[PDB]
RNA sequence: UUCAUCUAGACAGCCGGACGGUGGCCAUGGAAGUCGGAAUCCGCUAAGGAGUGUGUAACAACUCACCGGCCGAAUGAACUA
């Protein structure tokens, strides 16, 4: 159909500055700086009133106008990451063998170590992506918490931790052992 | 559809200008059963029209043409509000409406309003039922051939929803940590709305 | 044993899924079409069989 | 005191099921066959028809005195000889109920019946009659429901 | 293409309710809405099916049709090539 104009709004809170060169977005907020390259989407950014950015697609097809809302969501998540942050809480689930999760250093790289998963003698190592902070949560049993500006990096770290603990050669409906994302929210409460 | 809506609006008209003392009551969290009970109590005293905010609002705005007195009602038509029309004594009708406060039991995954505790008393349920206490880590022992909680234990706490097991044991031992009932917020009467009482 | 809440959490990822009848792909529980190209994105999906 | 309000569903004029009464009442010091006997004697009005007996557990006392249940009452008002499932089960229950009997049932239930008027109580009684697929004064329950809400056979609501 | 819903608030989304008569009747050792046959009813009703599923040995219990609270403009279904 080639819709003439499609537009999306990106609200910018007070403490956030968005610098948009051709398609390189730099969002700066209280929690830090996030950067994203969007030169693969062919959209147009325009600053309206220093609190609102419009992103537009001109003469766009269905896939193009869907990518427009995808871009709006990506930039909104960048702004959310620099204002509130992103935190994923994962639970260790096991029937018999307690999963031992720790933080170790290998040439200054901050791996997450998983031992005794389903009794395996193998040691699973998941590198911590830069910008992601790991905290083992008290007051809740067997909880790991991943916090950071980029929801992409936080969720990818959580996904790596979850996928490294997949059960092989067993009925996974019965062997539910693993490390599963239990909650996805923001670092700052109720913001 | 439009036919039924027009019928509803006509019923609204007659209810309004025959039963001036209507009660804007809050049906939020009120069960259908409790509604039926309170209605049966007020039978022959108070009719309870309980349509959707939007249609009631539009209808009363239209009726303003002949009965402008009801404009103040419109800003109050928000949330789950039901108009209990009547003319019988205000105090008595309101008391019957807002006196039944049924103890709502622990439905699964229901937000806990307080720090509900389970008490070191002889519950009396059959030995078999000890499984729930075991699952919830409730310290108990069979006394007089029945389950008896040895020590006080907080089962649920403020915040976290009441998980299926939590709710199951709570319902089993009859702790009902909720309370639902017809809650009047305002009362229009003799062409005047005012605080619920 | 696994406590009910953690068991339900694990089941959300292991058991509460759809399966394509043509290509057996593990699909989201609310999916209407398969995501795989081999099966032609068919709408022939079933719930993943529950243990016991 | 012991005011336990526990009850069951033993068939009319029938011994309360031994299997049912082994884990429920038997524990509460009440012989299952004794419960069956008292249930039968109470349910003589409900002969052959399942009806809750509202056995009031008042300090080791089986309280056979039945609570009339609308559907069971309709099956009784059928006035068909007590259902003899022993001779050919899948018994036929049509039992033309003169509407007077339905009104009597409604009078006996109004106390509890949510039915706002004596009309409404009779109305739901006849709905249960249609559920049991009987006939009332040689006319389909649904159609006499139409007539009773239309204004020919009215009900003297108290 | 055709038929539908919709500013007298469309669909989706989050939360509340989802009763009473009623374990409706029957086949079954037991089957209460939900392994099965028939009957496809109403009172309260904005609304509730003698029942959309999960679950029970049967219960009980969650679940959905149905109606609501919030947001506010287009949306849904079956088809054609
Ligand atoms: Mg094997
Ligand atoms: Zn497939």
């Amino acid at each position: 159909m080639k819709y003439i104009q499609t537009e999306q709004q990106i609200e910018v809170p007070e403490g956030v500055t968005v610098s948009i060169k051709s398609r390189i977005v730099k969002v700066v907020g209280p929690r830090g700086t996030l950067t994203k390259n969007l030169k693969h989407i062919d959209v147009t950014f325009t600053k309206v009133n220093n609190q609102l950015i419009k992103v537009a697609v001109h003469n766009g097809g269905r896939k193009h106008v869907a990518a427009l809302r995808t871009v709006k969501s990506l930039v909104d998540n960048m702004i959310t990451g620099v204002t509130k942050g992103y935190k994923y809480k994962m639970r260790y689930v096991y029937a018999h063998f307690p999963i031992n999760v720790n933080i170790v250093e290998k040439d200054g790289a901050k791996f997450i170590e998983v031992r005794n998963f389903l009794g395996d003698k193998k040691i699973r190592n998941v590198p911590v992506r830069d910008g992601v902070t790991i905290e083992f949560s008290t007051n809740v049993k067997d909880e790991i918490v991943l916090s950071g500006n980029s929801v992409e990096d936080v969720s990818q770290n959580a996904a790596d931790l979850q996928q490294i603990c997949r059960v092989r050669n067993k009925d996974i409906r019965k062997f539910l052992d693993g490390i599963y994302v239990s909650h996805k929210g923001f670092i700052t409460e109720d913001l | 559809i439009r036919e039924k809506k027009a019928e509803y609006f006509a019923k609204l008209r007659e209810y309004l200008e025959e039963y001036k003392s209507l009660f804007v009551v809050g049906v939020d969290n009120v069960s259908s059963q409790q509604m039926h009970e309170v209605r049966k109590e007020l039978r022959g005293r108070a009719v309870v029209l309980m349509g959707k905010n939007t249609m009631v609002r539009r209808a009363i705005r239209g009726f303003l043409s002949d009965l402008p007195d009801f404009e103040k009602l419109l800003p109050f038509v928000k949330g789950n509000v039901g108009f209990v029309f009547t003319n019988e004594p205000l105090t008595e009708i309101k008391n019957v409406i807002v006196s039944n406060r049924v103890a709502a039991p622990a439905r699964a995954g229901a937000v806990a309003p307080e720090d509900i505790w389970v008490r070191a008393v002889n519950t009396g349920m059959e030995p078999g039922k000890t499984s729930f206490f075991q699952a919830l880590g409730v310290p108990t022992k069979i006394a007089r051939g029945t389950i008896e909680i040895v020590s006080d234990v907080k089962v649920v706490d403020a915040g976290n929803k009441v998980g299926q097991s939590e709710a199951s044991l709570l319902n089993l031992l009859n702790i009902s940590p909720f309370t639902f009932g017809l809650t009047v917020v305002q009362v229009y009467d003799n062409g005047q709305v005012f605080p619920s009482s | 044993i696994i406590e009910p809440s953690l068991k339900a959490l694990a089941s959300k990822y292991n058991c509460d899924k759809s399966v394509c009848r043509k290509c057996y792909a593990r699909l989201p529980p609310r999916a209407t079409n398969c995501r795989k190209r081999k099966c032609g994105h068919t709408n022939q999906l079933r719930p993943k069989k529950k243990l016991k | 005191n012991e005011v336990k309000y526990l009850y069951l569903r033993a068939v009319g004029g029938e011994v309360g099921a031994s299997a049912a009464l082994a884990p429920k009442i038997g524990p509460l010091g009440l012989s299952p066959k004794k419960v069956g006997e008292d249930i039968a004697k109470a349910t003589k009005e409900f002969k052959g028809i399942k009806v809750t007996v509202q056995l009031k557990i008042q300090n080791r006392q089986a309280a056979a005195s039945v609570v009339p249940s609308a559907s069971s009452l309709v099956i009784t008002a059928l006035k068909e000889p007590p259902r003899d499932r022993k001779k050919d089960k899948n018994v036929k229950h049509s039992g033309n109920i003169q509407l007077d009997e339905i009104i009597e049932i409604a009078r006996q239930m109004r106390d509890k019946s949510f039915g706002r008027t004596l009309a409404s109580v009779t109305k739901e009684i006849l709905g249960t009659a249609q559920s049991v697929g009987c006939r009332v004064d040689f006319k389909n329950p649904h159609d006499i429901i139409e007539g009773i809400n239309a204004g020919e056979i009215e009900i003297p609501e108290n």
